[PDB]
């Protein structure tokens, strides 16, 4: 039931990637608010007018239908299931292209970052332990974000 | 004795541009290539060689 | 193995043209059977020899 | 010269750099449009790239559709963008200068020759080796 992948309120560090930035794409630089996990990600500026230092809500799902299987793609429009993390401003599908980690030193795997892909999207996360039971995998996960400019 | 040990030192030409670093020794001991003025259907392309350790390697 | 190499090449170049690119075949294996670095890596040594 | 002789030029090169672009937006309606060209398709129409604020696709993710679905080529984005052998590094936001596919899906990177074909590193010669030569002229056929 909803088993929710992650779930947090994000701050905006920077919106301006390394000032050449682009178009109708831009990165942006974000970190948690409990300021151990930090995050960049590349974003529709145009559907998604971004301010700098702003407040955001992310949520993260590989699954919507609750918690059943749905990994296929009948874009099915159709669907009237309220089992939709829908309310949130702004959804996401992608892939986990790339996990780094460091488990040399010993047990180690001390920081755990977590690299995302939505269409091609990138994405970096990372945190000791937030990303302990995600792993990188094919296009599942749903990512949800509101709060904008709040 | 010195101007004869002079005669050997340059001897005849020169280039070099170190603007290409080389992967196999970090110094950017390059040398670069402009060929293939129309070619075939292969692109012009400009070929950077390393001149310590042998590296070549292309713009493409 | 790599003693012997030296004398083959004394160039030190070990970027030759060679059949069956196995690290492409290796690692379509690794796409196909979905091995990642945080699963353990169960195997026999002596089959591998 | 062990290498592939096949190679998509001119217009057709230029369009796929254009086409690796990352403000490129793809609507439904288009989509299906797409489809239609298609020489050879699944019949299962795939999930849209953007939910929210509106459904999209990307193109790459359209590009990885007309790549066979097992089957990757990389290391050779082969462009100048990034930068020469360090910078890239410098840090890894991988970025949209280094061309990378999975399990025939683009992840990142525009395209260049080098990956075009005929050349070492290439998409065409793999293809070749897996795919053959009756599943790669279909598969180009069907890209032009
Ligand atoms: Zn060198």
């Amino acid at each position: 039931m909803a088993g929710i992948l992650f779930e947090d309120i994000f701050d905006v560090k920077d919106i301006d990637p390394e000032g050449k930035k682009f178009d109708r794409v831009s990165r942006l630089h974000c970190e948690s608010e409990s300021f151990k996990m930090d995050l960049i990600l590349d974003v529709n500026i145009q559907i998604y007018p971004v301010d700098l230092g702003d407040k955001f809500r992310l949520v993260i799902a590989s699954t919507l239908y609750e918690d059943g299987t749905l990994d296929d793609g009948e874009y099915n429009p159709t669907d009237d299931r309220p089992s939709r993390a829908d309310q949130f401003e702004y959804v996401m599908y992608g892939k986990v292209y790339r996990i780094e980690g460091d488990e040399t030193s010993t047990e180690a795997a001390t920081r755990l970052s977590a690299y995302v892909s939505y269409g091609g999207l990138l994405m970096r996360l990372q945190g000791d332990a937030n990303n302990l039971h995600g792993f990188e995998v094919d296009s599942r996960v749903y990512l949800l974000m509101k709060k904008l400019a709040f | 004795k010195e101007a004869i040990r002079e005669h050997q030192m340059a001897k005849t030409g020169g280039t070099q541009t170190d603007l290409f670093t080389c992967g196999k020794c970090k110094k950017k001991n390059c040398t670069y290539t402009q060929v293939q003025t129309r070619s075939a259907d292969e692109p012009m392309t400009t070929f950077v060689v390393c001149n310590e350790c042998g590296n070549r390697w292309k713009f493409c | 193995d790599r003693e012997v190499l030296r004398v083959i090449f004394p160039t030190g170049d070990s970027k030759v043209v060679l059949p069956c690119n196995l690290l492409r075949m290796i690692w379509n294996a690794q796409k196909i059977f979905h091995i990642n670095p945080r699963l353990p890596s169960d195997l026999h040594p002596i089959k591998v020899v | 010269s062990n290498r592939p002789v096949m190679g998509i030029v001119q217009d057709t090169l230029t369009a796929v750099r254009k086409f690796t672009k990352r403000d490129v937006f793809l609507e439904r309606g288009e989509v299906m449009n797409l489809l239609m060209f298609l020489s050879t398709w699944d019949g299962k129409v795939p999930q849209p790239a953007i939910l929210k604020p509106r459904p999209l696709w990307t193109g790459k993710q359209i590009f990885s559709l007309i790549i066979p679905g097992h089957i990757n080529c990389i290391r050779t984005h082969s462009t100048h963008p990034d930068d020469e052998d360090s910078g890239p590094y410098k840090h890894i936001s991988p970025g949209d200068t280094k061309v990378v596919v999975e399990n025939g899906e683009l992840i990142m990177g525009i395209l260049c020759k080098k990956s075009l074909g005929t050349s070492a590193g290439s998409l065409v010669h793999i293809s070749y080796l897996e795919m053959g030569h009756d599943i790669t002229r279909l598969f180009y056929s069907n890209i032009q």
